[PDB]
RNA sequence: AGUAGAAACAAGGGUGUUUUUUAU
RNA sequence: UUUGUCACCCUGCU
């Protein structure tokens, strides 16, 4: 078992998602919306899939 | 600027002392009161509860047990005719906001309540011995003589600086982390600002207050830590061996209490007009010529109260006897060496036995021809920045408590003309903890 | 639906019942001219489907 | 950061106990 | 920051 050190977490993500608080209280806050729904971004073939 | 600011310290102190005289008057006090500690601690504290937002809100929602709600008192004492008296009044509030008052020209006062309040806390380190805090922490025992701010309240913007010695700041950064262990949303919330705030706060403080290149670096790194562990928690803690090593720049000063205030006052004096030096010979000399009782139970020695006293009313922090001893007069005995049992009395036992007694309150007084004193040799236990703090371990000059404050020379040397060679009698032991 | 704030770190749950009340300066465009066309058929966290 | 793609994960629930106290 | 000093359970498709 590795200890926890900075890095490690930081690399792992831990204590990073957000607190669950209800709807009644935080109703009048800004920046407050839904989860984003995107279409992922779009790319293009290169030639490593191939020779590998 | 210093001039201006010892102008306001002169200025608290003129009303402070009014303030006790005003309250005295009123409750109906004699002379006696006037230099009666134990009934000058009741009316700080009453002052104390007094002046608290977060106290007056929890109160106002449901106080229950305890004096009538508005209002407050503490336990005063009174001889009858033959015996004392204890007695309890739950005093109005008003009347209290009334004083303060009258006493320091519609100007409130928190400046002066932080000093007597820092007074009746170090009185009752001289007292108490907070022995198991420390492993309740999980910090492990630390023999120091400093976390003198340990017991005092939260603002001290200056005043903490000034006395919260770093095991003081150490223990409570451990608790802090350690409740942002057991807590998840201490920064899992939005209360994260107020949190970090402080967190920070504390850290550069700390960091600042001993004084090794070395940890510095190390301290700035635990505050970089966010989402802190236990990780944090060892490092802290050596370092704070390490620090048993290294002087906290926070230095203890000087204490003087509203009883003292208030015959400094009832007696004749211009305060207004000069300051009284908490660092200097002023209080010194008002104490040295200032009545007082203390209410002392039977099995206890008038020379080992009156040297508990002492400490806790020179802001010692445990300090070294081999200077204490000498300052004052007469010898400092250790803590488990005096026939006391502090200075507050409980409601739990015999009253009619308390002989009152006076105070023995007075005082006969590296290229310096002062000599710092380190007695740290256990590099043993120290072993129980890796190299570099175990280097400046190794061979090294450490101090416990510097008590560079308080210029005490010889009371006649009323501004440190001729620093009297110290002679320290090496047979004694050094800490007030021993 | 889950409501996020970025600034904040808030995360929160609102339930079909509110889909006929809640102010609209929450959603996505899809989102929007979806609730917007189906709410006259809304009736009791129920919807209308003949 | 990352997983992941039309919306989510990066943990989620309850139980405590509380007017200044002399010492190791 | 806090009226705190520290503990305790539970759950892995509900």
């Amino acid at each position: 078992n590795m200890k926890k050190t900075s890095q490690l977490k930081w690399a792992l993500g831990e204590n990073m998602a957000p607190e669950k608080v209800d709807f009644d209280n935080c109703r009048d806050i800004s920046d407050l919306k839904q989860y984003d729904s995107d279409e992922p971004e779009l790319r293009s073939l290169s030639s490593w899939i191939q020779n590998e | 600027n210093a001039t201006e600011i010892r102008a306001s310290v002169g200025k608290m102190i003129n009303g402070i002392g009014r303030f006790y005289i005003q309250m005295c008057t009123e409750l109906k006090l004699s002379d006696y009161e006037g230099r009666l500690i134990q009934n000058s601690l009741t009316i700080e504290r009453m002052v104390l509860s007094a002046f608290d937002e977060r106290r007056n809100r929890y109160l106002e929602e449901h106080p229950s047990a305890g004096k009538d709600p508005k209002k407050t008192g503490g336990p005063i004492y009174k001889r009858v005719d033959g015996k004392w008296m204890r007695e309890l009044v739950l005093y109005d509030k008003e009347e209290i906001r009334r004083i303060w008052r009258q006493a320091n020209n519609g100007d409130d006062a928190t400046a002066g309540l932080t000093h007597m309040m820092i007074w009746h806390s170090n009185l009752n380190d001289t007292t108490y011995q907070r022995t198991r805090a420390l492993v309740r922490t999980g910090m492990d025992p630390r023999m120091c003589s400093l976390m003198q701010g340990s017991t005092l309240p939260r603002r001290s913007g200056a005043a903490g600086a000034a006395v919260k010695g770093v095991g003081t700041m150490v223990m409570e950064l451990i608790r802090m982390i350690k409740r942002g262990i057991n807590d998840r949303n201490f920064w899992r919330g939005e209360n994260g600002r107020k949190t970090r705030s402080a967190y920070e706060r504390m850290c550069n403080i700390l960091k600042g207050k001993f004084q090794t290149a070395a940890q510095r670096a190390m301290m700035d790194q635990v505050r970089e830590s966010r989402n802190p562990g236990n990780a944090e928690i060892e490092d802290l803690i050596f370092s704070a061996r390490s620090a048993l090593i290294l002087r906290g720049s926070v230095a203890h000063k000087s204490c003087l209490p509203a009883c003292v205030y208030g015959p400094a006052v009832a007696s004749g004096y211009d305060f207004e007009k000069e300051g009284y030096s908490l660092v200097g010979i002023d209080p010194f000399k008002l104490l040295q010529n200032s009545q007082v009782y203390s209410l002392i139970r039977p099995n206890e020695n008038p020379a080992h109260k009156s040297q508990l006293v002492w400490m806790a009313c020179h802001s010692a922090a445990f300090e070294d006897l081999r200077l204490l001893s000498f300052i004052r007069g007469t010898k400092v005995s250790p803590r488990g060496k005096l026939s006391t049992r502090g200075v507050q009395i409980a409601s739990n036992e015999n009253m009619d036995t308390m002989e009152s007694s006076t105070l023995e309150l007075r005082s006969r007084y590296q290229p310096a021809f002062s000599v710092q004193r380190n007695l740290p040799f256990d590099k043993s236990t120290i072993m129980a920045m890796r190299a570099e703090i175990i280097r400046m371990m190794e061979g090294a000059k450490p101090e416990e408590v510097s008590f560079r404050g308080r210029g005490v020379f010889e009371l006649s040397d009323e501004k440190a003309t001729n620093p009297v060679v110290p002679s320290f009698d090496m047979s004694n032991e050094g800490s007030y903890f021993f | 639906y889950m409501f996020e704030s970025k600034r904040m770190k808030l995360r929160t749950q609102i339930p079909a019942e509110m889909l006929a009340s809640i102010d609209l300066k929450y959603f996505n465009e899809s989102t929007r001219k979806k609730i917007e066309k189906i709410r006259p058929l809304l009736i009791d966290g129920t919807a209308s489907l003949s």
